[PDB]
């Protein structure tokens, strides 16, 4: 159906790792290729890869990284559209790119559209993070890395922990992941958008963070949101970050709130005189 | 030390190199020549000195704010203050240059009303700028001279100019923020601003869209 | 139920222009091509299901992304929304001044789109600058697949956009005038538009005959109207793609390879990027 | 006068975007003679990089205007004279920075980190002088740039891991030297791709902060390699 014959994809430079390792490739233009560097996949890696392909074959949206095909012959591989640019994690914490509040709002709106689509197709991403958000031509948001994604059909199949909700981190029960865990990850990415930094910035260790978020003793410091961030956006992120799953909002109304707030456009933080 | 055309060419070249101090020096020389400037020469002088002074206004605001957040540290606040007064001196010298050029060449040689309202507006704007950093004993005087020039231009503005005319739309914008910021008269500033915006909506093509957007942002934030 | 969208989920907005295309809201913006008929006739339903079948095989950055279909109120194809006018609009109605580098890039993206299409044995049969859309004047998107097909032995059944039709397609004298080559000739015409700034056969007095002369071969595009900075390789490639006889024309892998190669010998616009201040 | 007062007023000049003041403050701090701290080093680097970047951008603009002005000989003469004014400013800035390096910084660099950082800064400022040097002194400046770059490169590969941000930035700047100044794309892409691939190998081995520091330069290396092969 979407299988790509061996030999058609010219694989170029190794660019990094994913949930496999990612390279650049040429196939009717540019493509990205996530591939597994093993001679013989184990049944668990082969089932994981088949599940990821199954999920991606249901994703068809402008703000979702466009899946283009898969290959099995040399090694198992998922191939997507190529995105010139960097991840949103890179822009926020690796180059400190000065984004205007308008572009931050637009990035949040496009991410919300992507996760509205995903949840409307009963897909839970289970690893939504600023590193898995890519900017195409520094203009369009593309949600990527579906290696931990699934469809919700009443069965559970199974370092980046800042986006993990307390339930997920607590591990009280075997099936923590849900729409609300994704909503909390989204809350964390809005935290990143509106503060410019990661949450839990001052607690340095990585292991205690888990205990504190699971218990509820620690939550993101919403006082580090910058003053030009609309109040609605801070309210929405607070709603998406609430400690108990059942009080968090759903993505249709998260999207509706971002859409309504999209249109409101206060360019003026303070008053402003006539320019050139 | 060269022809007016040579200075205008070096001014345009400094403009494209974003070296606003050189362009300002060129246009200052061009105005000390004594002849009336063209619309282009007027615009180059405006851009040059507005950028030169805007850099200093931005630095002053940043360093003043940082002055506020000195808590329990004499020497930190002392350093921030002395730096603020250094910036203050540069800001004043620049504004004094611009106001001397305005009073000795620009306004007297303005043939049409447009030129002289523009130069009186610039007169008010630079007094504005000086006002924002004014100490308090001379502050009153500077504010008085600001409003005198502003209003003097304002009187001629809606007497020969169409509501769509960008120069007055800007004169209105600067006079309204003058009332709101420099003084404390929200009622007057909002009254004037809404009056001008509604008169403009009633009756340059792209310039006025954005100046009405600046008016709508101003009133939106003041109310 | 695989790509079908339940009725009520799509809010249809303004009419913007095949079937009456409108703007709609569905998890963001979408474009909706909709036939405004209560009950589809069996030819319209065959065409519509054929188009959906073709679109469900297209998954490429330079193909207008098919997102789903609907049948409940009326039959409807839904795609992503692309902010920006057609290439025809930018070239001949607003005369947007494109640099030669951007024209080469536009040709490269269209070539990628039809390399992908032909690699999945899809013939568009209506490739023209009107069916090429610009996404924020940055990405090219091939669209309007109402006349596209998978090449099958028993391939079942043009209006006025005659200038992208290959001579054999005008003649309809051949057993199958639609082919990979006919699309390549339409592509040659779009490159003609790109390098000329004008539609082909501009300086011509009579109009109905022009069909007759291109069908005979008396008429071919005037390549002398190509602008002087157009790379010579690009002019030659257009000539190759527009030759009167189907079998002297190149294939899209070779068109794509040559357009890609030319872009590398194009001088660079931006400069290098050095270590930024920490 | 105090070293700490100069560093603090340098940071305050950085916040007000008055890079000439920050540069003067840091020049005083380095003229005091003591080894700079990492923060003091980075403030000096940022200050002079902004000071010289303004002139580099203006030089590029007026040079382009100079070559693209054909008919007017008087306008082209004025653009030439303004280009030489900007060039003179550029040279004075670069000679200031190279004097600071040669007279104070290099001898007090105990660790290898410091000496690769300062030799790379020397290569960068000689490279900025190469971007505008014409004919007679061009070759000398290019040779001194390449020599400093090469020595820093050797010390990088001998005492710094491939992911070290200073080594990655040295690779990036040396590749840009090869591409823009010597006009030899093959050697520049070779160096860039080698450094990037060797860093990508070990990239998983880092901390989040080391990862931010290394990735910021690795993304620039991959942007350059994408752009040089396009």
């Amino acid at each position: 159906d979407w299988e790509i014959p061996d030999g058609q994809i010219t694989v170029g430079q190794r660019i990094g790792s994913g949930s496999g390792t990612v390279y650049k490739g040429k196939w009717h233009g540019d493509v990205a290729v996530k591939m597994l560097n093993v001679t013989a996949p184990t049944p668990q890696q082969l089932q994981a890869f088949k599940n990821e392909v199954g999920v991606l074959r249901k994703t068809r949206h402008v703000n979702i990284l466009l899946f283009m095909g898969y290959s099995t012959k040399p090694q198992l591989a998922i191939v997507t559209q190529w995105c010139e640019g960097s991840s949103l994690y890179h822009h926020l914490h690796a180059s400190e790119t000065k984004f205007e509040m308008k572009k931050l709002i637009d990035i949040a709106r496009q991410t919300a559209r992507g996760m509205d689509y995903l949840h409307a197709k009963s897909i839970i991403h289970r690893d939504l993070k600023s590193n898995n958000i890519f900017l195409h031509e520094d203009n369009t948001v593309k949600i990527g890395d579906f290696g931990l994604a699934t469809v919700k059909s009443r069965w559970s199949g199974s370092g980046s922990i800042l986006w993990m909700a307390p339930e997920v981190i607590r591990m009280q029960d075997s099936n923590p992941y849900s729409f609300q865990s994704d909503v909390y990850a989204f809350g964390i990415v809005l935290y990143e958008l509106m503060t410019g930094q990661l949450p839990y910035s001052n607690i340095n260790n990585r292991d205690q963070i888990i205990e504190m978020v699971g218990r509820g003793s620690l939550s993101p410091d919403l006082s580090k949101v910058r003053s030009n961030c609309p109040k609605r956006m801070k309210r929405l992120m607070a709603e998406c970050l609430k400690k108990k799953r059942d009080e968090r909002p759903s993505f249709p109304r998260i999207l509706a709130e971002i859409e309504e707030l999209a249109r409101e456009l206060p360019k003026i933080h303070r008053s402003a005189s006539e320019p050139s | 030390s060269m022809d007016k055309n040579e200075l205008v060419q070096k001014a345009k070249l400094a403009e494209q190199a974003e070296r606003y101090d050189d362009m300002a020096a060129c246009m200052k020389s061009v105005t000390e020549q004594g002849a009336e400037l063209s619309n282009e020469e007027r615009n180059l002088l405006s851009v040059a000195y507005k950028n030169v002074v805007g850099a200093r206004r931005s630095s002053w605001r940043v360093v003043s704010s940082i002055e506020q957040k000195t808590e329990g540290a004499e020497k930190k606040q002392q350093m921030a203050r002395e730096y603020r007064e250094k910036i203050e001196t540069e800001l004043r010298d620049i504004c004094n240059d611009v106001l001397s050029l305005l009073e000795k060449f620009l306004i007297p040689n303005a043939s049409q009303a447009e030129s002289k309202v523009f130069y009186l507006k610039m007169k008010g704007d630079y007094y504005r700028y000086l006002a924002e950093v004014a100490a308090g004993d001379d502050k009153k005087g500077i504010v008085d001279q600001s409003q005198q020039a502003y209003q003097e231009a304002f009187e001629i503005s809606k007497k020969e100019m169409q509501p769509t005319h960008p120069i007055r739309l800007g004169l209105a914008l600067n006079f309204s923020v003058f009332y709101y910021e420099i003084l404390n008269s929200p009622e007057k500033a909002c009254s004037l601003a809404k009056t001008a915006f509604d008169e403009a909506i009633a009756e340059s093509y792209k310039d006025s869209t954005l100046i009405m957007q600046l008016l709508r942002d101003n009133l939106t934030l003041w109310t």
